[PDB]
């Protein structure tokens, strides 16, 4: 009678409604570490969202980032919860790090959700409340996602554009795989052409297209050449590819 | 007025992880895995059969301020091999 | 969970700032070809990422060896560095750190008569860096032992407070040799960390990434 | 005279533990304090000219 | 707490014109930073007691091990030889010059903190 | 008296720092007065860039060191920037330093 | 002055520096001394108001 | 006007009520943060060097112990006592 | 009397104000203060060696003697190069 008793006890004491009842105390921690383990269920994440929705305004930056990354990984959008998340980020924008704000903005970009105050506070936090070399440690895909977030929302901050443009490099684009570097370069050039902002570091982006032009389409090469001509006129010179020397 | 009294309020303090350094050095000294510097593990029959004075050996008990260099505190076992 | 409060301008903070900035200045960063601006800033940050932490490592070894060396000059205490395995373990660890860094640069596996000769003289750095510290900490101590033995032998046999000029000369020589031991202690810690910088900095060279595309004029 | 220890590995591990503690205490307790105190002064000295010029431009008092 | 300049602005705006000039020493005293007064002088801390008890414990253990050694009197006079140079270091070292030389090793204390000038931050 | 609080707070804070730095100023008072500067210096220490001003001294990069100092104190102007952006937003305008061609 | 503020610092209350003075290493310049005097005259805010 | 809310967490005056606690560095807060962010990726060369020295000195201790065992067995087989007499 | 505060003040006034170079008038005999520090160093070493030898003087020396002997012992345990011989002779000497 070990089999039936053990089997009956295990299902009753081990199924997914009671391990949602262990996760009511610390919803950011548990939702993050369960979504990173592949457990992404809408049925559990609705209970996560309404369990954490009064707790959001007092959450730290680590817990807000963990919650926001978890709810990207589940792909469950709650309007009220993410409005609370955005109010938490807007209230404590000086305490957030660029490493966390890129992950938050990627989730706020995944489904469309934005405020003028949220975009202003994220831009103020990345430009003035964080280190100016924090986009260098970021990875070019996250900076491209933040750039297209600000491009799709139409919100233009030239100081944030300079700060995030500093993160684009031969190093950061070289860390990316080629299929990822294609999307990163195309989205970053589209954002830079939308804003009309052409910094020096766009040479690292356009060059990352023109060093390997075989992966790009003819249409994408045409849009890259348009951005190259505009950046040539804005920076007052001619774009050269530099070999080893 | 200065912050001198505020720093005089704080007492002496050890460096922040000195307990880990002491607990590393002590754990290296006590987890040798070998007997303790002039001892030998013996059988339990020998250890209970042997008196306390025969278990002690005179080289491990040197005299504190010896009038002759080589004076030992105990004489060890009177039984000699 | 509560960190202590620190006074700005404290003497340990100032001394340790000067020591760290001294050991950091041993292997300076290479000046790039381009003017350093926001275009070259990620390449500069990446070049700092490729560089080893020789300032922190040399400061670590300098502090941990000047402390163990000055322990031998405190009363009732002996130097841990005067033990063989301690000082030679520090030296073999520095050589292994430099070797592991150089192997990580070249791809994690090891490279007529010239190759054996230079490999013997390279592998001798492992012995030499630790043994030149160990026998130097054994140096003034064992000479001090024998000399204070004879300095005891004079008034033990001629009387407790009689013939004071001869024992005065031997105690003057003893005092001069403990002062020389102080100099040798500080100087051996310094020589060890200078050598650690020049051994690890042989493999501290990675190429600058730089801009692969520019807009000239 | 003592030359050879009872254990070479125990003494080398003592050296490794002491130097690893000094490395942790430098990197974690000493260097953050030193860099706060150093980089406040260094950032103010590097930014005095540009900071005073930017604040002079932003000031409407003159 | 709230910042001191906003307290200055509020309490200066709250005074009348007749009350203003004599209140200025009070308002200043409410904007002065807290410099904590000298509190109770306890004896030694439990970490200071642990430190000196462990140092005396170590010195007694080491002296007992030195006396049981073979050339024990040699070690006991080595202790005298080292304590002599500690005593001579107390006499010879110019501690003020050493303090001010250590102040020159760090760039934060080698110079006066030069930053914000008054003329850029004048408010009117 | 429109922006007197920000300018006088800058004056008060730097005056207290300059009076007490290197003599008896606690690190807690420094981290309380300028938490964002301490946050940026802590980012530099965390990301193995504690010798970054030494690195800029090694390369002779005077403009990059001047920019590094100016960007670590860039938050001092952020109260004024946020206040003037809200002033322009209440008037329906766009803030000048926010625009690319502005 | 800077030497006066150094004299009140905790490090000159330490044992090896009880009898030392910060003025003995680098003396204050007369601009520093007259500035300390002029600042002591202006710590009264009413006197500063009347003067300005 | 510019109120307190525009400089709420950005700029503070010297404290008037009490001296606050010191803000900890993330490495002082957590050993895991220091281990994953600085100790491994910057000091793994030192950690491997200490590992190499501990391994090599264990090998040398094994060689010393095997030599002592060989001399002990050679003394036992030759009918000699393996050590000589103590002083007392 | 706080146990450590009075000790600190007494050691401070001994360390700073008390000076045997001035109270015994040693500027007449000696050129410098640093020469007094050097002579006081070697005098402290000599006083320490003599009181450590006087605390126990009948013992057999572990240090090698320069062919000499203390006072009238001559051929006793104190002047025995053989240490086992010196231990057994010390027992007969202790018998009395
Ligand atoms: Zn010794």
């Amino acid at each position: 009678p070990s089999q039936n008793l053990v089997s009956t006890f295990a299902n009753k004491v081990i199924v997914e409604e009671n391990l949602v009842n262990v996760a009511e105390i610390d919803v950011p921690f548990w939702s993050y570490w369960l979504s990173s383990a592949g457990f992404t269920s809408k049925d559990a994440f609705v209970k996560f969202a309404e369990a954490v929705k009064p707790k959001v305004a007092a959450l730290s930056t680590s817990d807000i980032t963990n919650l926001t990354v978890a709810f990207k990984r589940a792909n469950y959008y709650d309007k009220d919860l993410f409005t609370g998340i955005e109010a938490n980020v807007s209230a404590n924008f000086t305490k957030f790090e660029t490493e966390q704000l890129l992950q938050i903005v990627a989730t706020f970009d995944a489904f469309n959700h934005s405020s003028v105050a949220f975009l202003d506070d994220v831009a103020d936090s990345i430009t003035y409340c964080n280190h100016y070399l924090a986009p260098v440690r970021a990875g070019a895909d996250e900076l491209a996602t933040l750039l297209t977030y600000y491009a799709k929302n139409g919100h233009e901050r030239a100081d944030l554009l300079a700060t995030v443009a500093r993160g684009f490099s031969e190093v950061s684009l070289g860390k990316l795989s080629a299929a990822q570097r294609k999307d990163t370069v195309l989205s970053a050039l589209k954002a830079f052409q939308t804003f009309g902002f052409y910094p020096e570091s766009i040479e690292a982006v356009i060059g990352a297209a023109l060093v390997s032009p075989a992966e790009y389409s003819a249409e994408e090469l045409k849009e890259v050449e348009a951005v190259k001509v505009a950046a040539e006129n804005a920076l007052g010179g001619e774009f050269v590819l530099i070999q080893e020397g | 007025m200065s912050y001198s009294a505020y720093f005089a309020k704080a007492g002496f303090q050890f460096p922040a992880g000195l307990s880990a350094l002491v607990a590393g050095i002590v754990a290296l000294n006590v987890c040798t895995g070998r007997p303790t510097k002039g001892t030998k593990e013996i059988s339990n029959a020998e250890y209970n059969a042997t008196p306390i004075g025969y278990l002690q050996s005179p080289d491990q008990h040197p005299t504190a301020f010896p009038k002759v260099p080589g004076m030992k505190d105990v004489h060890g076992s009177p039984h000699h091999h | 969970s509560s960190v202590r409060d620190v006074k700005t301008g404290s003497l340990p903070t100032n001394f340790l700032t000067g020591v760290y900035r001294f050991w950091r200045s041993q292997n300076p960063a290479e000046k790039p070809h381009d003017p350093v601006n926001d275009r070259l800033l990620p390449a500069v940050v990446d070049a700092s990422d490729k560089r080893a932490s020789i300032g922190t490592w040399a400061t670590t070894f300098f502090c941990t060896i000047i402390s163990c060396n000055l322990l031998g000059l405190m009363p009732f205490n002996e130097a841990p560095t005067s033990g063989l395995g301690f000082a030679t373990g520090l030296g073999v660890s520095v050589w292994a750190t430099a070797t592991i860094l150089g192997l990580s640069k070249t791809g994690f596996k090891f490279p007529f008569i010239f190759v054996p000769l230079e490999t013997i003289s390279y592998t001798f750095r492992a012995v030499s860096l630790g043994v030149r510290l160990w026998v130097n900490m054994l140096a003034g101590h064992t000479l001090l032992h024998i000399l204070t033995g004879m300095a005891l032998a004079l008034p033990f046999s001629l009387g407790f407070f009689s013939m004071v000029p001869a024992t005065f000369g031997v105690c003057c020589l003893l005092s001069a040799l403990v002062g020389l031991e102080y100099l040798v202690a500080v100087l051996q810690s310094g020589v060890f960390s200078i050598l650690s910088t020049v051994y690890v900095g042989e493999f501290n060279h990675d190429k600058f990434i730089g801009p692969a595309a520019k807009i000239v004029k | 005279m003592k030359l050879l220890p009872e254990s070479l590995q125990q003494e080398a591990a003592t050296a490794a533990v002491v130097a690893s503690w000094v490395l942790w205490h430098l990197d974690t307790q000493l260097l953050p304090t030193i860099m706060r105190e150093h980089k406040l002064h260094a950032c103010w000295a590097a930014a005095a000219k540009r900071y005073n010029e930017k604040l002079f431009k932003l000031n409407p008092s003159y | 707490e709230g910042n001191s300049v906003a307290g200055i602005i509020k309490s200066v705006n709250e005074t009348s014109g007749a009350n203003l000039l004599s209140s200025l020493k009070t308002i200043k005293a409410q904007a002065a930073p807290i410099y904590p007064a000298a509190a109770s002088s306890t004896g030694y801390s439990t970490q200071a007691k642990i430190a000196l008890f462990g140092a005396l414990s170590w010195i007694l253990y080491r002296a007992d091990g030195q006396s049981k050694a073979h050339e024990w009197i040699v070690d006991l006079n080595l202790n005298v030889l080292q304590a002599a140079w500690l005593i001579s270091f107390s006499s010879l070292i110019p501690f003020r010059a050493v303090y001010f030389a250590f102040r020159g090793m760090a760039p934060a204390t080698a110079s006066t903190l030069n930053g914000l000038k008054t003329f850029s931050s004048i408010s009117l | 008296e429109e922006e007197e609080l920000w300018l006088l707070t800058l004056t008060q804070q730097f005056k207290h720092i300059q009076k007490h730095f290197g003599i008896d100023l606690p690190h807690s008072v420094v981290a309380h007065m300028d938490p964002l500067l301490i946050k940026k210096i802590d980012w530099e220490t965390t990301n193995a860039l504690e010798d970054f001003d030494i690195t800029l001294d090694d390369m002779g990069a005077e403009d990059a060191k001047e920019q590094w100092g100016a960007e670590n104190l860039s938050h001092h102007f952020l109260p004024l920037i946020r206040y003037r952006r809200d002033l322009a937003r209440k008037n329906g305008d766009r803030y000048g330093p926010d625009l690319v061609n502005g | 002055t800077f030497a006066q503020r150094l004299n009140s610092s905790p490090a000159f209350s330490s044992f090896l520096l009880k009898r030392e003075k910060a003025e003995s290493e680098v003396p204050p310049s007369e601009l520093e001394l007259e500035a300390a005097q002029k600042a002591a005259e202006l710590e009264d805010p009413e006197v500063a108001l009347r003067t300005l | 006007v510019l109120g307190e809310v525009y400089l709420k967490d950005i700029l503070r005056t010297p404290p008037t009520g009490a001296i606050p606690a010191n803000v900890p560095h993330p490495f002082q807060t957590s050993f895991y943060t220091y281990a994953t962010k600085k100790l491994i990726p910057r000091h793994w060369y030192l950690l491997g060097g200490f590992t190499f020295t501990i391994t090599l000195y264990g090998i040398l201790d094994g060689l010393r112990d095997s030599g002592k065992k060989k001399a002990y067995d050679e003394a036992i087989h030759a009918g000699k006592t393996p050590y000589t007499a103590g002083g007392h | 009397m706080a146990v450590t505060s009075f000790l600190g003040k007494a050691f401070e006034k001994y360390f700073y104000d008390f000076s045997a170079y001035e109270q015994f008038g040693l500027n007449r005999f000696l050129s410098s203060k640093g020469q007094y520090v050097a002579l006081r160093h070697v005098g402290f070493v000599m006083v320490g060696v003599n009181v450590l030898l006087a605390a126990n003087f009948p013992f057999n020396p572990p240090f090698p003697t320069i062919g000499m002997c203390p006072a009238g012992w001559e051929g006793t345990w104190v002047c025995q190069a053989d240490k086992a011989k010196a231990l057994e002779m010390y027992k007969e000497w202790k018998k009395s």
